């Protein structure tokens, strides 16, 4: 099942999130450092 | 999983929970459930109280109550098992475990496929023909 | 009488590029001497700029099944969809392979496609797959079909990259339709007769 | 009882410390990094001194610390030892893991202290470790003598005393220069620092 | 096993080692004590 799931996720690269697409993605460390600022910004973490 | 529990012991866990009745949700709080173990006898630590409560509000329903203490009461299971070790075979008193008696062990419980029993000698380390009752099932895991 | 691709055939891989809403045919090219990386040669402006097809040609050296390739690595055949093919560069004598490296063309997950000295390993083998539903695995490949190539080593499509202003080719996760075009067949060729793409000398006066 | 502390304990007892236990044999040639391990050991021991630790968390910390200390150079986990010589004689519930650690260490690295050469390349004591070990032995012996009999505790403490006695040289000369003005900065009962 | 090695290689190429080390290196928020002595602990579900 793991070998099928990995192949499906690489066939559909959109499943990796907008930061691991490859084209313009900032990576993973830069992805979860943007969230560690969104979670503190109240206008971007809540329903506003 | 209900295989760990039995229909015999699962009763007492109901009458203990029925002590507070009123459809389970009522009057079953963190302090209230801390008293039902007191009826059973086991004496959990204070940290052992809320460490399990938050793993599944204050009000704990019976399916939550059973699913909680099911995982932690699979314990002290060798107190009765230690008696079983010397009763299955080799009552001759000489104290020498024969390899012939070990032939009851291979019997595949759902596989019906052979020649892996021979590997059971191989994975048994010859570190000092003689393997102790409790030990034969022990060192392989953990 | 439809013609069928078999081993020992010399072929060129063509990809269609739509830049500024203009269809452009591009061929997979490489210069194995001094540049292992592969590039693209335009073959749509041939009436104005002749294309360098001397380095765009590849030879279908072998065509084995997936299990056959696996057992190869563990220890004239018509191409059928689903086999693993070995593509040999005609000029350089090298084999197309996934280089497992990237030039950071935006997409960090893509791997460069180049040439390798040896045939060992799973990098040099590519699997051919049907384009649309009129074809199926095991069905014989036609001379005028679009093919999808997946690297065995990296499970990445042979992809046409629009990353920067220029156009690149690499092993990525986005598929590109590659059209195999026949160039020549060795078996049907005639020995001692002029064929296309021959380097020759023009003896004028008295053979001197 | 804070949620952050409870979650950090779970994280470090589920993913971090077991990983260190699994990669413990790689702690062999760590001499060039002396402060990193001398900080890791102190942090692990301070965490093991915790009060909210569960049974599984305490067992994981015990196994991890024993595995780490079982591969270091005998001269290297010295600072942990002078921290520990102050906490062993109390003989509380948390004392059992330090007792096991001392027993294992003095069963393994016995040539370091007794025979003048011992470990050929590793070296020998600087007489500070010898004074520390003598003080540890005497303190443990006195505490066990004046402590009420808890039979598991005595069964565990017997190998520790035996190993320390065997490791100390039999003709070791008690240092005439008794340590004057023993620094008590971290060496405290109230507050730990 | 060739398939296992290939799957591990794909997974290793998906996420860089540095992007994994940096996330571990990201710091946490410690609870603080106010002038009263009450525990001012930030919410779990709102932060890292």
């Amino acid at each position: 099942n793991a070998n099928v799931v990995v192949r499906l996720l690489i066939r559909r690269p959109e499943c990796f999130g907008p930061a691991l697409r490859g084209e313009g993605g900032n990576g993973l460390l830069a992805a979860m450092e943007e969230a560690i600022k969104i979670a503190e910004d109240p206008s971007r973490d809540g329903p506003s | 999983m209900a295989d760990q529990l039995t229909e015999e012991q699962i009763a007492e866990f109901k009458e203990a929970f029925s002590l507070f009745d009123k459809d389970g949700d009522g009057t079953i709080t963190t302090k209230e459930l801390g008293t039902v173990m007191r009826s059973l006898g086991q004496n959990p630590t204070e940290a052992e109280l809320q460490d399990m409560i938050n793993e599944v509000n204050g009000t704990i329903d019976f399916p939550e109550f059973l699913t909680m203490m099911a995982r932690k009461m699979k314990d002290t299971d060798s107190e009765e098992e230690i008696r079983e070790a010397f009763r299955v075979f080799d009552k001759d008193g000489n104290g020498y475990i024969s390899a012939a008696e070990l032939r009851h062990v291979m019997t595949n419980l759902g596989e019906k496929l052979t020649d892996e029993e021979v590997d059971e000698m191989i994975r048994e380390a010859d570190i000092d023909g003689q393997v102790n009752y409790e030990e034969f099932v022990q060192m392989m895991t953990a | 009488e439809i013609q069928f691709l078999r081993t020992d055939d010399e072929v060129v891989l063509q990809c269609t590029a739509t830049i500024h809403k203009e269809q452009q045919k591009l061929c997979l090219a490489a210069e194995g001497f001094g540049n292992r990386l592969c590039f693209l040669e335009s073959t749509s402006n041939s009436k104005n700029v002749p294309p360098d097809l001397s380095i765009c040609t590849f030879v279908l050296e072998q065509s084995l099944s997936v299990r056959a390739l696996q057992e190869m690595l563990a220890n004239h055949r018509t191409l059928l969809y689903g086999h693993a093919i070995l593509l040999r560069h005609s000029y350089s004598g090298m084999y197309l392979c996934c280089l497992s490296t990237s030039r950071s063309s935006t997409d960090k997950l893509a791997f460069d496609v180049g040439l390798q000295e040896d045939t060992t390993g799973e990098a040099c083998w590519w699997t051919i797959h049907p384009a649309s539903k009129q074809r199926s695995e095991g069905e014989k490949v036609r001379v005028g079909d679009d093919l999808i190539l997946v690297s065995v080593s990296s499970e990445r499509y042979l992809h046409l990259s629009y990353g920067n202003g220029s156009l690149h080719v690499d092993a990525a996760f986005q598929q590109t339709l590659w059209s195999v075009a026949p160039i020549s067949s060795g078996s049907e060729a005639a020995q001692g007769y002029l064929i296309g793409g021959d380097v020759l000398r023009l003896l004028h006066g008295h053979m001197d | 009882a804070t949620d952050m502390a409870l979650a950090l304990n779970r994280y470090l007892c589920t993913a971090v410390l077991p990983l260190l236990t699994r990669c413990a044999p790689l702690f062999a040639g760590t001499e060039h990094h002396a402060s990193l391990i001398d900080s890791l050991l102190h942090t692990v021991y301070r965490l093991s001194k915790g009060c909210s630790l569960t049974k599984a968390q305490r067992d994981s910390i015990e196994v991890c610390l024993l595995s780490i200390c079982g591969q270091l150079r005998p001269s290297m986990m010295q600072h942990l030892l002078r921290r520990l010589v102050f906490d062993v004689p109390l003989l509380n519930e948390h004392a059992k893991m330090p007792l096991k650690l001392l027993t294992n260490h003095y069963e393994r690295c016995w040539k370091y202290y007794c025979l003048p050469g011992g470990w050929g390349n590793f070296g020998a004591a600087s007489e500070e470790e010898l004074h520390l070990s003598r003080k540890l032995f005497w303190g443990i012996f006195d505490a066990l003598s004046q402590k009420k009999y808890e039979q598991e505790l005595f069964k565990l403490a017997l190998p520790c005393l035996s190993a320390v006695a065997g490791a100390l040289p039999p003709d070791y000369m008690e240092s005439n220069y008794v340590s004057m003005m023993e620094k008590q900065s971290s060496m405290d009962s109230e507050g730990n620092f | 096993k060739g398939e296992a090695i290939r799957i591990r290689s794909i997974l290793r190429s998906l996420i860089p080692l540095g992007d994994l080390v940096g996330v571990i290196s990201i710091a946490f928020q410690m609870p603080t004590i106010a002038k009263d002595g009450n525990v001012v602990e930030p919410d779990m579900s709102a932060g890292f």
